[PDB]
């Protein structure tokens, strides 16, 4: 019952616990299964409770990279992105200059736009009962709207919802204090439809078979259209490519930068992904690369981790002869999410998994504020690798 | 005091990276490009990339070293574009497929310590180094890349070069195959483009079957072994008996108009040329090595055909490991790490005094 290979030993699971997760249901199905039919391990970083029915309604797109403002985790605000990053998540808060910044240049440079904060009825309950987020609604007589409040931590600032109807959709228009006057309050909308963004699906890593590492996993910077035209041979490029060669701003949207350092593997599982969760024309959740490969990792807002793994994992002896399942050692829900907690239970899934003949890619940031560099070559050789360096050290005589 | 390079030169990919290592950094293709009419030439991924612009030319034909001045340029560019390394502070493990010439053994010595001044050099036999990616220093190895197969029975770290079966058989002979049987559904596949479509098709979709005349039969009477396949062009076709007819050729070579032995039977052979003795060892200790070798169901009918060769007494074991596909890279990196091994490397000062014999 216990996993034990070489110097890692893990105790099963006692007394499991349910993790609440933002990533809606169906999708962390749609994951698993797409998982077992590709043969990789998919690894998503968190998103927050909250945005759970704001995904699960597929109506609003989501951030890709040319919207580097973070979306909020608190307020009537909590699952969008605020134009003003003051009323954003912990992390944007840090550096408010950069956000602010951020939130500005996406929206000036046309990759989104200025949009105003609608909530339904739906929305507000589950903001003041299901996560108590928001206090009760209190009319403020000389003004009309319903005062809420919410906790920054040491601050409760007040928002006012004003009851409006815009295309026969009657709703509350979030409103706050700007400077003393009563202001609308401002999100990140698409560039094309207008609507407020909510937050993405971002891949941690990917952990693609041994058998089928190539060429098609070597990461890959962001080439400009010009590069990348002398960079291929047009017969060869498939229509969707092709394409993007006789269109420089197909090529911008659908590529390039668009997408950061990215390997041909994730590019096309980034496409598998999209397809499989319905998830089209402008609704994508996943945008662009893994964080694998991202230079501006943080390893704090990496966690809790949904992986999602090949179904031969959860057999009685999945991770190998005498090893055991998947779910004996990490906790995996009722929709076959491993959800990973911390960066010491993602080593340890990694090197479970790297056993497994699984490749993990590391990215040194993800070292950075651990006590130990887990997430280097040498701690995360194969144990089949080591192992045979053992053994023929031992009959060569060496 | 430094990290040890390990190049594996494939027919068709060379795998390169650091001994100690656990996988290569670096996997692209052997070829080099020059303009069909900015550079004088292309390596790899890039001419690849570019084949409508640039004549592809593959250095290594069979495993063996055919062009030098094509084979220094795939070299420089794993050195200093993929490994990004200074060769001359670095000892490098080359591999080299069973039956290498003398001479070409002494030419890439020569090579690695005039042109690329290595501190010093080993050159290992790609078989033998997938054994001990297994752990392993006795057993046969059937080694399929992408140019040659070979039968390698190897005793306490020794292969026995007298048992060594040469077949000339391997991956692009299959995809070739694939592309002439796909012409009756009616199907066309002509270009070097459209060999690469080929060769994913067969990568994905084929497979060995355990009994080939009870496959045809059940190909012959339903579509249940039909897989569809979408081209880049977005258009679906669909795949029946290639699945396994095109792996097939493994085992009757007939297939390809070659009047050779099957896999199988090379295997037998081979064990049956080595010392009754250590027989047991190698029929219990066979191991798959290679890209060819990746087809599902392969060691079921490996296991299959010799248990009917070998005498009932015999106990059979055909050991293919997932990544067998690296397996000789894996090995490379696990000899050259060994740094008890140290003590087995030709070093400058030895090539400078005696020069490139000092190999053998
Ligand atoms: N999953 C797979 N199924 C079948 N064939 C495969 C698969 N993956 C790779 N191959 C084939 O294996 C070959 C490449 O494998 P490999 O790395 O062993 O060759 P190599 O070392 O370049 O060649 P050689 O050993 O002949 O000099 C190609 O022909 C490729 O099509
Ligand atoms: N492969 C990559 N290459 C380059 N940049 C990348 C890559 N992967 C991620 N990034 C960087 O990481 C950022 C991903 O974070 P982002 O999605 O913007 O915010 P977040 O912390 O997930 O919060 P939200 O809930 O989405 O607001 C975007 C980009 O700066
Ligand atoms: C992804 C990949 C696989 C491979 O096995 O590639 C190697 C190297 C390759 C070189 C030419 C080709 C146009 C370039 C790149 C393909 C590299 O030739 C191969 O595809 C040959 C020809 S078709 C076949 O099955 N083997 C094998
Ligand atoms: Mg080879
Ligand atoms: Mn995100
Ligand atoms: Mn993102």
């Amino acid at each position: 019952k216990t996993y034990q290979s070489r110097d890692l030993v893990l105790e099963p699971i006692q007394h499991p616990k349910s993790i609440e997760l933002g990533m809606p249901e169906v999708d962390q199905s749609v994951l698993a299964e797409v998982a077992e039919r590709e043969n990789v391990i998919i690894g998503v970083r968190p998103v927050d409770e909250k945005s759970k029915s704001l995904i699960a309604s597929k109506m609003y797109s989501s951030k890709g990279l040319f919207v580097k403002a973070k979306s909020s985790d608190w307020g009537p605000m909590s699952g969008f992105i605020p134009v003003d990053q003051s009323f954003a998540k912990a992390s944007a808060r840090r550096d408010l200059e950069k956000f602010n910044e951020y939130a500005e240049q996406s929206i000036l440079s046309g990759n989104a736009v200025s949009a105003n904060l609608y909530l339904n009825q739906v929305r507000i309950e589950e903001l003041v009962s299901k996560y108590e987020s928001l206090t009760p609604l209190e009319l403020d007589v000389d003004s009309g709207m319903y005062k809420t409040t919410a906790t920054n931590g040491d601050q409760t600032i007040p928002f006012f919802l004003n009851k409006v109807t815009v295309d026969d959709k009657e709703l509350w228009q979030v409103h706050y204090l700007r400077e003393g006057e009563l202001a609308p309050f401002k999100v990140i909308g698409d560039p094309v439809s207008k609507q407020p963004m909510t937050a993405d699906y971002d891949l941690l890593t990917v952990m693609y078979t041994y058998g089928d590492l190539g060429p098609q996993d070597k990461v890959k910077q962001p080439l400009t259209w010009e590069q990348w035209k002398e960079s291929v041979t047009y017969e060869d490029l498939s229509p969707k490519y092709k394409a993007r060669y006789d269109n420089q701003a197909l090529y911008e949207k659908q590529d390039g930068a668009s997408l950061g350092m990215v390997s041909d593997r994730l590019k096309e599982l980034k496409d598998v992904i999209n397809t499989s969760l319905g998830r089209t024309d402008g609704l994508e959740m996943v945008h662009h690369g893994a964080d694998d490969a991202n230079p501006y990792a943080v390893m704090a807002d990496n966690f809790p981790a949904t992986f999602f793994v090949p179904k031969h994992f959860f057999d009685d002896d999945g991770l190998g002869e005498g090893k055991g399942s998947i779910q004996t050692y990490f906790n995996v829900n009722e929709q076959g999410a491993v959800v990973i907690q911390n960066p010491q239970e993602f080593s340890n899934f990694q090197q479970v998994a790297i056993n497994a003949s699984y490749r993990a890619s590391l990215n040194d940031k993800w070292n950075s504020g651990l006590d130990s560099p887990l997430f280097t070559t040498k701690r995360k050789l194969s144990h089949d690798y080591l192992d045979a360096r053992d053994e023929v050290a031992k009959k060569l005589g060496l | 005091e430094t990290t040890a390079l390990v190049c594996d030169n494939g027919s068709g990919l060379v795998k390169a990276g650091f001994a100690g290592d656990d996988a290569p950094r670096a996997v692209f293709p052997s070829i080099v490009g020059r303009p069909r009419h900015q550079k004088d030439s292309y390596v790899g991924d890039e001419a690849q990339s570019k084949r409508g612009i640039l004549t592809l030319k593959y250095p290594i034909e069979h495993g063996i070293i055919t062009n030098w001045d094509d084979m220094e340029k795939i070299w420089h560019h794993t050195f200093y574009n993929e490994l990004r390394v200074a060769p001359e502070e670095h000892p490098t493990l080359l591999t080299e497929a069973p039956l290498n010439p003398k001479a070409n053994r002494e030419k890439m010595t020569q090579i690695m310590f005039e042109t690329f001044n290595v501190p010093a050099m080993y050159v290992a036999i790609q078989a033998v180094l997938s054994l001990y990616a297994s752990g392993r220093t006795t057993g046969i190895v059937l080694d399929s890349g992408d140019g040659v197969t070979h039968n390698v029975p190897i005793y306490e770290g020794y292969a026995l070069p007298h048992a060594i079966m040469r077949l000339d058989l391997a991956g692009r002979d299959l995809t070739d195959y694939l592309m002439k049987i796909l012409t009756e559904r009616g199907y066309s596949f002509v270009t070097t483009a459209e060999r690469e479509i080929v060769r994913d098709i067969k990568e994905k979709l084929c497979y060995v079957a355990l009994d080939f005349e009870n496959e045809m039969a059940t190909a012959a009477s339903s579509s249940s072994l039909e897989k569809s396949y979408e081209l880049p062009d977005g258009q679906v076709i669909t795949i029946g008996n290639e699945r396994f007819r095109c792996p097939e050729t493994l085992f009757q070579p007939s297939f390809i108009g070659m009047e050779s032995a099957g896999i199988h039977e090379t295997t037998y052979n081979s064990i049956m040329k080595c010392d009754i003795d250590i027989r047991k060892d190698l029929y219990a200790n066979n191991v798959m090595s290679g890209g060819t070798t990746m087809y599902p169901g392969i060691a079921d009918r490996m296991q299959k055909e010799i248990t009917a060769l070998a005498p009932s007494t015999m106990k059979i074991k055909i050991i293919a490991p997932p990544e067998r596909k690296y397996s000789v890279w894996i090995g490379g990196s696990i000899l050259a790490s060994l740094s008890t091994f140290q003590q087995m490397w030709i070093t400058k000062q030895e090539y400078d005094e005696a020069g490139p014999s000092i190999v053998h």
